[PDB]
């Protein structure tokens, strides 16, 4: 079959963020990064990247768990919490 | 009904979630969809600088109605999730030893 | 390789023996009465049928 | 004695596990009820 | 719930086939195809309209016409080769 | 001065046997709902919806299929019939 | 409360909490319940005529009003 690991979620979410353009720049990226402040997002293109990350992993997010993945690391372990890939 | 806040942010972040997801299943094409997505992105960016509560609430409730009318019969769901087709196919049984009810017979 | 195994089970379970034995005995007994009817003109079980005459 | 047998069988000869066993009803349901019922079948079939 | 809806639609049609089967065994006195088709051209036409309408509601329920189509589409919850 | 006898030796009642451990967690809401439905008749009262249901199912529907059953007793024979032949009698 | 038959059984209940009937399907799926399948918390009060608002009840469509849909169907 096809397994994911956490290396993969890492290099997919960062891949997703380097092709997004309204980020500040492509190398202040790491797992620790606030999307609010570090990458210079407004309150609604954090929502455009939540939509992009949920179509990216093929999964769907309710509104009360989309709001709280504000860091990249919370997003990575939240996407790793689900069995679907 | 409220200016710049955490709760008004909560409300229209979820409304932008909803209209993006709702526009997702109308449009078959990719670039027609993303032309349309940048178009309503523009629609959200022409607003969000209103300081009134009167017409902030009036625009808020009618874009809620405008969101209500363009609703879709089938949402696109991934199948292993509660709208989908792979949902609860082989639920693994929980590990339970046998409780017994009779002194003489199993 | 292939599928994972589970422990070995004997084929002739007690229910296989019981149900097969009873139904094969009934079919054998039916064929025995159809054997006996051609030789003697009557069933082997109607030997044991002794009701009173109607009058 | 029956009490000491069955409560030990429930909590735990006691300390073994196999399947050869006859409960109290199987003597006269397999050897009296079941052949009488098969007899009833045969009498109905040849009485027809 | 999908298997429940499919079998209850089919059971609707089965009730109408039991009705038509009762009229078959009444009018012709038999269920055999040979006797029924040997004597079919003689029987009254209102009788045959009653019989064939009941048997058609049966056939219409199982072969999924417009009054009763809801269970085919609701039978995709069973797997692909089913 | 009227006390039952000194020679009684009365003692407590037991049902006897084995206390089976609890295989089922009770639900207070389901138990209250089901106890409410089982004994529904002692809190039943006559209303307009009740009267509608009572007249429709106890008098109206019996009178209707009674009219149908008495009008149609010796009407139909379908036993052996042909084209151009009556299947009713009256 | 909301339905007409739920209103009809109002005077028969006594010592019974008189819940607002809400369909168990139109609840959120992503709120974690004790049973995810029936979408119900463990001691939650059951309505009268609860088997009309259970998960095992009819499907209860969301997109059209029922009088609208009868007009559209008899229309076609
Ligand atoms: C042909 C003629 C046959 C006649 C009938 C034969 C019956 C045999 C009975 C028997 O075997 O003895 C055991 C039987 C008790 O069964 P048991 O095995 O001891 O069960 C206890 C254990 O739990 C059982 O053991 P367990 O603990 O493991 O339990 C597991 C359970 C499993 O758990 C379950 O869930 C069971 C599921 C339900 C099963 C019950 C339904 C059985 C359906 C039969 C199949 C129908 C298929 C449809 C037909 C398609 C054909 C076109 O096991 C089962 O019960 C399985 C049953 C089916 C097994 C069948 C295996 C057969 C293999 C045969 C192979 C053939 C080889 C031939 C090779 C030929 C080479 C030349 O004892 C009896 O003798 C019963 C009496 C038999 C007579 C019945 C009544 C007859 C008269 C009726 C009255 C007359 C009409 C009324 C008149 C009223 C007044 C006017
Ligand atoms: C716990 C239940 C107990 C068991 C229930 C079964 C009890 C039997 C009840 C049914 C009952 C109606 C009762 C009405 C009140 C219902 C009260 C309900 C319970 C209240 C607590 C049906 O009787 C009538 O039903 C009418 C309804 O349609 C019909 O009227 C119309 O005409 C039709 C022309 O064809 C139309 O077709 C139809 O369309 C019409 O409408 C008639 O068919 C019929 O007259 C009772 O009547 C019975 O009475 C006896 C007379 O003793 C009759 O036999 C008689 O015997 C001699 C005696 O004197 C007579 O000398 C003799 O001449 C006669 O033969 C019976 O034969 C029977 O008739
Ligand atoms: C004249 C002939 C030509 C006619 C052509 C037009 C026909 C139109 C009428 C068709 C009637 C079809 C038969 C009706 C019974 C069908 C029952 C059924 O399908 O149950 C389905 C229901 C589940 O359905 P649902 O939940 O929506 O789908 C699940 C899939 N996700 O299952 C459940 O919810 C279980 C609980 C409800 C079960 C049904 C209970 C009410 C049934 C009432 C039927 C009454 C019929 C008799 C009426 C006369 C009585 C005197
Ligand atoms: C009779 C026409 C009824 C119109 C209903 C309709 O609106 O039809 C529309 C469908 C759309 O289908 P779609 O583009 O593949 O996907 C869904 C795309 N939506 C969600 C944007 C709609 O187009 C057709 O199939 C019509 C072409 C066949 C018409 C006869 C030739």
């Amino acid at each position: 079959a096809h397994v994911l690991t956490k290396d993969m979620i890492q290099e997919r979410i960062v891949a997703l963020l380097e092709s997004f353009d309204k980020v500040n720049d492509a190398k202040n990226i790491t797992a620790t990064a606030n999307l609010t402040s570090d990458l210079g997002l407004d309150s609604l293109d954090v929502v455009e990247v939540v939509m992009a990350i949920e179509e990216e992993f093929g999964l769907e997010i309710p509104d009360h768990d989309a709001d709280e993945i504000k860091t990249v690391q919370q997003a990575i372990d939240y996407v790793s919490a689900q069995p679907a890939a | 009904p409220v200016p710049f806040s955490a709760a008004n942010k909560k409300l229209v972040t979820s409304m932008y979630r909803q209209s993006l997801k709702l526009a997702r299943n109308w449009i078959s094409n990719r670039q027609l969809f993303r032309q349309k997505a940048v178009e309503i992105r523009h629609k959200f960016d022409q607003n969000a600088q209103i300081s009134n509560p009167r017409l902030l609430a009036r625009t808020l409730d009618e874009t809620r109605a405008h969101l209500y009318e363009f609703r879709h019969p089938d949402p696109i769901v991934p199948p292993s999730f509660p709208g989908g087709t792979k949902y609860e196919r082989n639920v693994p049984p929980r590990m339970e030893k046998i409780m017994q009810h009779n002194l003489y017979e199993p | 390789h292939g599928p994972e195994l589970t422990p070995a089970v004997p084929f002739f379970q007690p229910y296989v023996l019981k149900w097969a034995g009873v139904s094969l005995g009934l079919v054998a007994f039916y064929q025995f009465n159809s054997s006996y009817e051609a030789k003697n003109g009557h069933t082997w079980v109607e030997t044991f049928f002794h009701p009173k005459s109607r009058e | 004695l029956k009490d000491y047998y069955y409560n030990g069988r429930r909590i735990l000869w006691e300390i073994k596990r196999e399947g050869a066993e006859k409960e109290d009803w199987v003597n006269q349901m397999y050897f009296l009820y079941a052949p009488s019922l098969i007899l009833l079948l045969i009498v109905m079939v040849y009485k027809s | 719930k999908s298997a429940l809806s499919a079998v209850l639609m089919n059971r609707f049609g089965d009730a109408f086939f039991v009705l038509g089967l009762c009229v078959i065994a009444y009018v012709f006195g038999t269920l055999n195809y040979s006797t029924i088709f040997a004597t079919a051209y003689l029987i009254n036409t209102d009788l045959l309209v009653l019989i064939m309408l009941a048997l058609f509601i049966a056939a219409m329920a199982k072969s999924a016409q417009f009054g009763l189509h809801n269970w085919l589409t609701l039978a995709m919850e069973g797997p692909t080769p089913v | 001065e009227l006390k039952p006898s000194s020679a009684i030796q009365r003692g407590p009642l037991n049902k006897g046997g084995w206390d089976a451990p609890h295989a089922l967690h009770n639900d207070g809401a389901i138990d209250r709902y089901a106890h409410w439905r089982t004994f529904y008749q002692e809190r039943f009262k006559y209303t307009r919806a009740t009267g509608k249901s009572t007249l429709i199912f106890l008098v109206a529907f019996p009178a209707l299929i009674g009219y149908v059953a008495y009008q149609s007793e010796g009407l139909f024979e379908f036993a052996g019939k042909r084209r151009g032949e009556s299947v009713t009698t009256r | 409360i909301r339905a007409s038959f739920d209103k009809a059984e109002e005077p028969m209940l006594g010592d019974y909490p008189d819940i607002d009937p809400f369909p168990a399907q139109l609840k959120n799926p992503y709120k974690k319940y004790d049973d995810q399948q029936d979408r119900r918390n463990l001691e939650e009060p059951l309505s009268v005529n609860d088997d009309l608002y259970d998960m095992w009840s009819p499907d209860r469509f969301t997109h059209f009003k029922n009088q609208d849909a009868l007009k559209y169907f008899i229309g076609f």
